Parts: C-alpha cells; structure tokens; sequence
RNA sequence: GGUGAAAUUCUUGGAUUUAUUGAAGACUAACUACUGCGAAAGCAUUUGCCAAGGACGUUUUCAUUAAUCAAGAACGAAAGUUAGGGGAUCGAAGAUGAUCAGAUACCGUCGUAGUCUUAACCAUAAACUAUGCCGACUAGGGAUCGGGUGGUGUUUUUUUAAUGACCCACUCGGCACCUUACGAGAAAUCAAAGUCUUUGGGUUCUGGGGGGAGUAUGGUCGCAAGGCUGAAACUUAAAGGAAUUG
RNA sequence: AAUUAUUGCUCUUCAACGAGGAAUUCCUAGUAAGCGCAAGUCAUCAGCUUGCGUUGAUUACGUCCCUGCCCUUUGUACACAC
RNA sequence: UCCGAUAUAGCGUAACGGCUAUCACAUCACGCUUUCACCGUGGAGACCGGGGUUCGACUCCCCGUAUCGGAGCCA
C-alpha cells in the first residue's frame, strides 16, 4: 500500500539494476 | 517486594544510635536566634576523629526561624560549620536561597521577567554571585492586559541593577552585607534606580551562592560567637 | 465527650458515585448563626436535628 | 525546645521513599521505602505502603531523640514526570498521627533549565 | 477537506516553534501546537489540612502550593478526560469554560 | 529499578537513598503569547565587537533608474557522506526480558552510527497558508506590535519640569482575529479563493481520465546515497473532490 | 400387562448435611418471604407449571459506580452496510 | 591424597530444635468475558543416601554417593 515504502523498495532495486548491469560494462 | 531478592551478597549487629552523641548548631552574631538545632556524630575514635567528620557539614535553615518573625517566611539560609569545640559548634554563613514554591508564585504570564548576575567580590577576599530577579507590573489606570517591556529597558534595567550589586558588595564583607539582605535593603535600593525606566514589582532579589573562601581566620569567626 | 445537636435547614441534594450520601446545609441548635454541611447516610427531612463527634467539618461541594 | 529532624520524602512511581535525616542531613535514620512493608511489586508506590513505610520512620524517631520533622516533598524531577507519586500524601499523612510535628514543608523537586533529552524518541511511547 | 483554520495550532508567521515534549508519552509536540496546562495545587491537599496544621510549629505559617505546567500531546490531551470533542459549530469556540 | 503485570539488570563487596564537592558534554525551561525578526530554511541565557535590515519622520537628493522573469546564480530543516575534535543524554543497527499461535513489532534494559563542533559535500520535506509576484478598487469592528502627531489627562523625579510607564484620539506599516454576504465557489469555505459568459491591469511557472510511472533508456550533476530532465509498449471505465442519510 | 421398585400404606434400616468458598438470581407493598389448595398434562403418577387464598418484615423513595439499552456529537476508503 | 563448596513439589527457591516445611510457574476443578487473553478462589504433589547427639533435627556432628575449584607426587 504505502507510497513511501513502494518508493524505497524501487530505490533498492533501483541498486539492484544498476549492480548487475556494472557486470558487463 | 519483599521476597524478592535472589542474592544478597556478591562473594556468597550492634545498634549504632547508642555510638553517637549530639550538638547543637550556632548561628553568626548577624541573626536574632543563634540557637538552630542539633546533629549526630559518632565518638571521637582513636583513627577517626569524629570531631574533623563533623568541621564541614553545611545545614540549611529559614531565615524565618533564625529572625523569629514569620515575614521572612521562604528566604532559605544556608550555613556551614567552621569550627567545633566545646560541644557548641559555630557556622558560618554559606549562602542564601528561595523556596521554590515562592519562586514559583511571582513568574505568571502576560509578564516580562528580568534576570541580572554578577561575580562581584567582596571586601573580605569571599567571592560570591549575586542572583537578582524581577517582575514588570502593570501599571495602575492601565487597560491592555500584558504590559511587556520592550527589550531595550530591560538591557538598562539589567546595567543599572548589575552596577548596583557590584557596588553594594565591595565594601561590605560578610557582616554588613549579611545585615543587608536581612531588612530587605538592597532591593528598596534597586527599585528607586529603577523606578524611572519601568515599574518592576516584585524585586526579592534571588538566592546567593559562595564560590570561594581565603584562609580560615579563625578569630574573625569568634568575633561573631560571643 | 463533645456532642452536638445540629439542626438542618437545607437539603442540597444527593451525592456520591453510587448515590448514598445526602448534602445537607445544617445550623447548630446552640450557638446559632453559624452552620456547616456534613455529609449524611440515611434519610434526612427538613429541620432535623443531628449527632456529630466533630463540629466544623466542611464537606466538599460539588459546584 | 525541639529536636528537628528533615523527611525527605522521595515519592516516585514504582515506589516511595521515606527517610528521616540530621538537620545537616548527613546522619539518616530509618530508611524505609514503600516496598518493604508490602510483597506485591506492584502496590510499592501504593498510598497504603507508604503508610506503613511512615509509621516505621515516626516510631524509630521517638527512640533515637527526633520530636519534630521538617518535610521536603520530592517527585523524580530531571527531565521525567516532575509529579509527586500516588503514596507522596499518605507518607505525610502518616508520620503527622505518631505524634511527630511538622514545619517548612517545601518542594525539592529538580527542575531542569531545558537539559538534555527525554527518553521515549520522537513518537513517544506508543501504548 | 481543511478541518480547522488555525488547523491544529497557533503557527502565523514563524515557520518554526522549537517543538516542547509530551508528559505522559514524551511525544514531541511544537508548542504553539501544544495543549498546555497549569496545574497549582496545595502541596498536602485541600482536605487534609487540618492533620498538618494540628500537628505544626509555626502555627498556620504559609501551607504552600505546587506549581507546574503540564504539556500534552492530542493524543494523549483526548485519552486523559480533556479538550476530547466539540460538535462542528461548537469547534469555533475558543474561551475557555 | 522498571510495567497493565513482570522479567532481563544492580544489590551484605552496601545497590536505591541522604549530604559535601569535582568533571564532561548537550540544552536555553517557567517568562512564552492566535506576540517579534528573517527571502525561505530558521531564530529564545548575559555581555563585548562587526556588519546588516524593515517601518516610521522628512518642505533632503537623484530622476524613471521600474514589475515579472528562459538561461544563469546565492541560501536551503532533518537524515546521509569525507576528514579531525568531542562523544553527557537520547539512540536507525545490533543484543536481550517479555507479550503472542507466530512477534527479528508495539512495551522493558543495554547499546554502536548518529545526535554537538570545525572544513567540505548533499540540493531533498505535508520545504503547507497544499493559496506565485507586482498594481488599483470593494463592508463594518475591536484587539495587538513598531514608528509618529495632539490632548491644562494619570502616575514618579525636585508637588512642579524635559522625560519613563500609562489613558484618550488620529495616522502609517505589520502578525492576526470577529460579524455579514452586494460577491465568489461543486461544496467545504473565502475581504480574498471578490471586481471572471456583463468573459482583456502586468508577468512567470505548471495540468489535460486512471494505472504502467517519476518506471526504462540517454544525458548532466554527486565520493556515494542519489538529484534534475524523462518516455513507450501495454492495461482500464471509471479513479477522484465536497457534502447528505444510514 | 408394573420385572430396570408406576403410585399408596406398615415395620425395620437411619447415609451426607454442624448455615455452605470465588461468584451469581429475584425483589418496593399486601409486595418479598413462609404455607397450602384448584386446574393443566392423567386409566395411574408432581419434587413442574398456570392461578388462587392464609400469615405477612426490614430497607430505598436515590444514582449512573458496574452491567444493558436509547438519543446527540464525532470519524469513516462500509452501502450486499465490521 | 588433602582442603573447601554444592545436593527440598513437575522447575527454581528460603529454613529458629516448639509444624511431615511458604511461594511464582506447570494442573484439578469452579469462576469472571459473545469469544480468546489477563485476573480470582480451595487441593494433590518435596528435604542425595546411611548413622549419632538431642523433652523435640530438612536445620547439629560422622561416613559414603555425584559434581566443582585449588594445591603435591622416588615403588
């Protein structure tokens, strides 16, 4: 529900996306 | 509460009111009733020498009850023990105070408070910080409600009440100034200063506090205990 | 044994959380002219005289 | 004509303190808290415990030499409650029946000039 | 929907009040926010003067009071038997009883 | 000690408590308000120094030098980051005692980072009055803050004066408040959210049903956390606002 | 038709119960309480019920303290309505 | 080998030689709640074992049992 709590789990997968990608470039 | 302790010692009776003998406290020449009460010490033992555990004990008594008069109800009076000898022992002056039920009363709302120290010391060689405190009022005929001040009075008011402790101290040791604070002289001085620049009721001035003492001069504290 | 004979002038009304104490405004028989309330158990009527070991208990109002 | 003594009664929450000192206040006599008359560990700041606890301070004064009392009522102060306890009043209640008199009953609860913090966090204590 | 114009506090031209904490819970609470207080009570009580005064050298000097000044959160103010609720119209009143 | 009740915990090695001191760091109570200052964030102990600001008074001066603003720039709560100092209280994390069917939550006791400061980043907030700025006009009323004007007015100096504080009247500027609706609005409500179909005073920014989505990608800024800019595919007939009765 | 005695009568047998703990029911005047009678169900069987009469107190003449319900205010993202 | 310490309901725990021994938890029943939790009311459960002292031992002395700590070793 929480529009607070939908914001931070995007921003830890926001981490997650950007980890994985430094993995080929 | 009571079977609740689990263990009372770390590592696993004589009664001792029957060891104890009394005093009487003595007050400074400078209060109507040198009689103040009476304290408890063990004997004078061979190691340790009950007479020095009882040289710095300090007792706090109401200005009421040393002047007998009941108009100096709430004015605390603290006195601490310079000497004993013959079972008399004599105490000197330590200190004054308010009760805080009488602090508590004169700060109402809709009211400017007005707070002034200073670290004057006096002619004796004591070190003392006189606490100074006061009420603006409202003026008779007035029609608003507060009747604050306007934070430039109280920066004058705040100097001239500064100048004035600082001045009423250098030049009074400790008797006259004792005998100052007594008939509540310092604070008619204070209002006359002040009188021009706003009203200020309420001018009991504040506690007193010592912060330091030179050499004991033992005979200047007989020359009070006649 | 102090005893005084006071006589009501004035029932104030019920009082109590469960309703079982009477508010009375009670003048003394001797030394007229000077009253108190006193809180009471059982029925009272108007001009009824009272019994007490304590003369100038001032029972609390609910006002 | 007196031999005075000073209450020093400390009645918190949780408990009660009672103990009855020298006018210097370096020499205590009978120290007796609200949770030594009563084995509840929830009734130790209860007005009856410290009715007890006021009794056993004003008899113990009679056999050391103490006739009169002066009171100094205190509440936890600092930055907690500042509010005298549930068994403050019956503590003085108490100790005035044994035949001790009172004089200069006076507040000494600590007042701070805006210390620290407050335990609890910003949210309080949520119950 | 705006339930209060002053809508919930005394905040007209600071921006910031320097927030005071609760009594009962130490909730922070701004202090115009803040929903304080004065209690003055006699020190004994108002019915136990007598045991006092009966039983007192200086006869009847001052029987003092306590003087305090309680601040509470809304949430705790609601649950301790105070200001709880006034009907829509009744909420415009601002003397106090 | 703590709680609704307890327990973890400290205690005959003297805990809690009382008294006399000492140290450290934080904070600035009561006064404290429908009160003040600041562009906003914000700012509450005394004093000294430095520079700044509004309003008022003005028969002083200049003379249209102005309003709003892409780009660009200064400041920007808290949290967070880098490096020293400090590190008392409280205390994300963590450890424990409970409660519970479970409780890695609420409650209790500890407790690092943090909380304070110096130098440097961050550039966010329900950063809200959810109400851009400037200008003019439209109903009354009292209160208050600052400045000014007048009154043989009151009080105190040396009865007396100039003053200081009050009282009355007026005026400028300000934080606001009360009543009413010619007026507005869907209503709640609003002296502006009025002078808008009888539609045009000047100007900047933003929105175009709801989700996907402030997401993906590309830039740019940042040490990082992240900030700014910012879709499409696809999906849907409702989401939503204010009030009424239950 | 009575055997797990339908009930009535006689004799003998003569058990807990020494006034009842935490709780909880009913009750304001002929009311409570004591006592019995008629009818109901019945071929037989009242320790039940519906009514009736005899004797017949104390304590209130109030309160919202506990419990239950009603009204108003209040909040709502419920309307098949917690 | 010596010294010292420990040994009570299903768990924990304290003992005055004038009592086959209190408690909180676990349960037996009855309660109070729409219901589930908290809370209340009366029991059953116990002294490591064996001897001695004693008008009267859980409790005072001796031995053994199991555990723990510290000390020393010419068959």
């Amino acid at each position: 529900m929480r529009a607070k709590w939908r914001k931070k789990r995007t921003r830890r997968l926001k981490r997650k996306r950007r980890k994985v990608r430094a993995r080929s470039k | 509460a009571v079977g609740k302790n689990k263990r009372l010692s770390k590592g696993k009776v004589v009664d001792p009111f029957t060891r104890k003998e009394w005093f009487d406290i003595k007050a400074p020449s400078t209060f109507e009733n040198r009689n103040v009460g009476k304290t408890l010490v063990n004997k004078s033992t061979g190691l340790k020498s009950a007479s020095d555990a009882l040289k710095g004990r300090v007792v706090e008594v109401c200005l009421a009850d040393l002047q007998g008069s009941e108009d100096h109800s709430f004015r605390k009076i603290k006195l601490r023990v310079d000497e004993v000898q013959g079972k008399n022992l004599l105490t000197n002056f330590h200190g004054m105070d308010f009760t805080t039920d009488k602090l508590r009363s004169m700060v109402r709302k809709w009211q400017t408070l007005i707070e002034a120290n200073v670290t004057v010391k006096t002619s004796d060689d004591y070190v003392l910080r006189i606490f100074a405190i006061a009420f603006t009022r409202k003026q008779a005929n007035q029609v608003k409600r507060h009747s604050y001040a306007q934070s430039s009075h109280i920066r004058a008011i705040r100097k001239v009440i500064s100048e004035i402790l600082t001045k009423e101290v250098q030049g009074s040791t400790l008797a006259q100034l004792t005998s100052k604070l007594i008939p509540e002289v310092i604070n008619k001085e204070i209002e006359n200063a002040t009188k021009d620049i706003f009203p200020l009721q309420n001018i009991h001035v504040r506690k007193v506090k010592l912060l330091k003492q030179p050499k004991f001069d033992v005979g200047a504290l007989m020359a009070l205990h006649g | 044994t102090p005893v005084t004979l006071a006589k009501v002038i004035k029932v104030l009304g019920r009082t109590g959380s469960r309703g079982g104490v009477t508010q009375v405004r009670v003048e003394f028989l001797e030394d007229t002219s000077r009253t108190i309330v006193r809180n009471v158990k059982g029925p009272v009527r108007e001009n009824d005289i009272l019994v007490l070991m304590e003369s100038e208990r001032e029972a609390r109002r609910l006002r | 004509s007196q031999v005075f003594g000073v209450a020093r009664i400390y009645a918190s929450f949780n408990d009660t303190f009672v103990h009855v000192t020298d006018l210097s206040g370096k020499e205590t006599i009978a120290r007796v808290t609200g949770g030594m008359k009563v084995k509840a560990d929830r009734d130790e700041s209860s007005p009856y415990a410290a009715m007890l606890a006021a009794q056993d301070v004003a008899a113990k004064c009679k056999e050391v030499g103490i006739t009169a009392v002066h009171v100094k009522i205190r509440a936890t102060g600092g930055t907690r409650t500042k509010t005298p306890g549930p068994g403050g009043q019956a503590a003085l209640r108490a100790l005035a029946r044994s035949g001790l008199r009172i004089g200069r009953i006076e507040d000494v609860t600590p007042v701070p000039s805006d210390s620290t913090r407050k335990k609890g966090g910003r949210r309080g204590r949520r119950l | 929907p705006k339930k209060r114009a002053s809508n919930g506090r005394n905040k007209k031209g600071r921006g910031h009040v320097k927030p005071v904490r609760c009594v009962n819970c130490s909730k922070s609470i701004p202090k115009d926010k803040a929903i304080k207080r004065m209690a003055i009570r006699n020190i004994v009580e108002a019915a136990a003067v007598r045991d006092l005064s009966e039983a007192s050298v200086y006869p009847e000097y001052a029987l003092p009071k306590t003087y305090n000044k309680l601040h509470y959160c809304v949430s705790c103010a609601i649950h301790a038997r105070i200001v709880r609720v006034r009907s829509r119209e009744d909420r415009k009143n601002r003397a106090p009883p």
